[PDB]
């Protein structure tokens, strides 16, 4: 799973 | 010169706006044409009708898997997956648009236009564009985000493209 976190 | 491409956003079918960006060249020669020639939609793929799968409010957008519209999907126009650039530019502002992954030397087509100053994201993410106009479509698009991302309705690409 691709994505920046807060 | 350095390009500028743009998105023609839609909130289930009634239109929002356009969001365009300035590319970077002199920065990222390999980042910046992989966006361009996707945003344009360039070989039968691109972000043309991909959708906004995670929205988080006051942090980012996210975007750019055309493909299984989750977050798993998408892929660089040199098959699926490619490199980290470099990490020269800084996740600065709103705006600032930035390439999304898992980890180090996974991009795909994947990426977030951020709407806060997410300076943690700085080495880890690939800064290569930043908004240049449009960036009230953008702060629109969030009235229909959540906090684990969850679009409240269903925020579109409706059309993209290159105008330099």
């Amino acid at each position: 799973h691709v994505g920046p976190i807060a | 010169v350095n390009p500028t491409v743009f998105f023609d956003i839609a909130v289930d079918g009634e239109p929002l706006g356009r969001v365009s960006f300035e590319l970077f060249a002199d920065k990222v020669p390999k980042t910046a044409e992989n966006f361009r020639a996707l945003s344009t939609g360039e070989k039968g793929f691109g972000y043309k009708g991909s959708c906004f799968h995670r929205i988080i409010p006051g942090f980012m957008c996210q975007g750019g898997d055309f493909t299984r519209h989750n977050g798993t999907g998408g892929k660089s126009i040199y098959g699926e997956k490619f490199e980290d650039e470099n990490f020269i530019l800084k996740h600065t502002g709103p705006g600032i648009l930035s390439m999304a992954n898992a980890g180090p030397n996974t991009n795909g087509s994947q990426f977030f236009i951020c709407t806060a100053k997410t300076e943690w994201l700085d080495g880890k993410h690939v800064v290569f564009g930043k908004v240049k106009e449009g960036m009230n479509i953008v702060e629109a698009m969030e009235r229909f985000g959540s906090r684990n991302g969850k679009t409240s309705k269903k925020i579109t690409i409706a059309d993209c493209g290159q105008l330099e």
